[PDB]
């Protein structure tokens, strides 16, 4: 999407992405409707923060191939994001998963853990019974819908976003999708 | 135990591996704080947690709590041989091997095709069970 939306060759990129402070001088993003941050998911045999999950690797976990975790973990300076980082990077990257579908098989084999945003974990929650989302935020950023850069479209497309926003259509929209 | 972080949970049984070692080459090399800590417990005491061969480590490993850090086959190997031997742990870390050719060497060409012509055939499957074949262990 980022290289479209520079080159300007797609109008619109509807797929969803957070706001984070680095793609922000590239493309322009909408202002955040859904609050989110990063959480961890806990598969049971049927952890209690992330600092100790920084301790040890007996249980395996990753993260989707291309994120905003895995530049945040690099740009940290505690020990904890670093460790996740270099985690990640080590192992030939096997410890991660090019698609979302690969880490969702590697939690129903066995005890796999995914650092991503939030709402993807209670999803899986909300649809799946021998998982729960672990404790709560890590961090919190924001949301938006990738737009071209100056675009004047995107002040149109935020007005009427926003004009949704007061009467509360997507509220019980996404609860729709919530059931 | 099934991998260094109950090593790095606890540290009181000396660890180490042999020298000019490819693994100690990463743990230096790799920005982990983890494995950056096994450097230099590793490192200590003028670095007598490096070895000159494998054998001697592997003898110490027999008579004295010394976890010992070596690639995948060796271990294999020792275990189809011994068992009164048994490897602790997964794998800590994958990395491929490849054959060693000079830097601008002409010859690239010729054995690349003769390996392109083996990887087809697949004998190199034979040539992996003939050798580390083994007895299992009860």
């Amino acid at each position: 999407m980022v290289k479209e939306l520079i080159d300007h060759r797609a109008d619109l990129a509807v797929a969803p992405l957070t706001i984070t402070y680095v793609r922000e001088k590239v493309i322009d993003f909408s202002k955040p409707f859904m609050t989110l941050g990063i959480s961890i998911l806990y598969r049971k045999p049927n952890i209690d923060s992330a600092d100790d999950l920084a301790k040890q690797t007996k249980i395996e976990y990753g993260a989707v191939r291309d994120g905003s975790t895995m530049t945040f973990f690099k740009k940290s300076k505690i020990s904890t994001y670093e460790k996740m980082w270099a985690f990640m990077s080590s192992r030939q990257q096997s410890a991660l998963v090019k698609n979302s579908d690969e880490g969702i098989q590697r939690v129903l084999t066995t005890d796999y853990a995914l650092l991503m945003e939030s709402t993807s974990i209670e999803y899986v929650t909300q649809r799946n019974c021998n998982l729960t989302q672990i404790g709560g935020l890590i961090d919190s950023k924001g949301y938006g819908v990738g737009t071209p850069i100056g675009s004047p479209y995107r002040d149109k497309i935020t007005i009427a976003i926003l004009q949704l926003q007061e009467e509360g259509k997507l509220h019980m929209m996404k609860e729709k999708w919530w059931r | 135990i099934d991998s260094a972080d109950d090593l790095a949970k606890q540290t009181k049984i000396e660890y180490g591996a042999v020298r000019d070692g490819s693994t100690m080459t990463f743990f230096k090399k790799s920005k982990i704080s983890t494995y950056e800590k096994m450097w230099a417990f590793m490192s200590s005491r003028q670095q007598s947690a490096l070895v000159k061969n494998s054998d001697e480590g592997i003898q110490r490993v027999l008579t004295t709590d010394y976890a010992l850090l070596m690639e995948s086959t060796s271990i294999e190997y020792v275990t189809q041989r011994n068992c009164n031997l048994t490897q602790i742990g997964g794998l800590i870390d994958s990395k491929g091997y490849g054959v060693g050719t000079p830097i601008g060497s002409p010859y690239r060409d010729k054995i690349t095709i003769a390996i392109l012509q083996l990887q087809e055939e697949g004998k190199l499957h034979m040539m992996k069970e003939k050798w580390w074949r083994g007895n299992g262990c009860p």
